[PDB]
């Protein structure tokens, strides 16, 4: 998750 | 609806790094909140639902010189899927959330 973040 | 502070976006994307696809997919997200990739998030402000567009974030709006590749170019092939405002309880909790009722907190 690199472009969303968790 | 355009792209703005507060809509929940959802984007068709294909993410590349020196021209290799790393990562692509379908995700949304709450605009405004620091959820996204900050230069993505820039690159989609004021977007119109059904554009399509490319994005080119340095490394500076994005990872810098640490990375997940060092000073890495993200190299971003975007659809804007759909956009609406966000529920208040999407507000509250700073973040997206499925289409399907289900009271929650965090
Ligand atoms: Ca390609
Ligand atoms: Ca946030
Ligand atoms: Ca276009
Ligand atoms: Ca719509
Ligand atoms: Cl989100
Ligand atoms: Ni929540």
């Amino acid at each position: 998750g690199i472009v969303k973040p968790w | 609806m355009k792209v703005g502070q507060d809509k929940v976006v959802t984007i068709r994307y294909t993410l590349q790094v020196e021209g290799e696809v790393l990562d692509q997919g379908e995700l949304s997200y709450l605009h405004g909140h620091r959820n996204l990739i900050p230069g993505l998030e820039e690159a989609l402000e004021g977007r119109e639902e059904g554009e399509a567009f490319q994005a080119h974030v340095p490394a500076e709006k994005a990872y810098g010189a640490t990375g997940h590749p060092p000073h890495a170019t993200l190299d971003f092939q975007v659809e804007v899927v759909k956009v609406r405002e966000a529920t208040p309880e999407e507000l509250l909790h700073g973040h997206a959330h499925p289409s399907g009722h289900h009271h929650h907190h965090h």
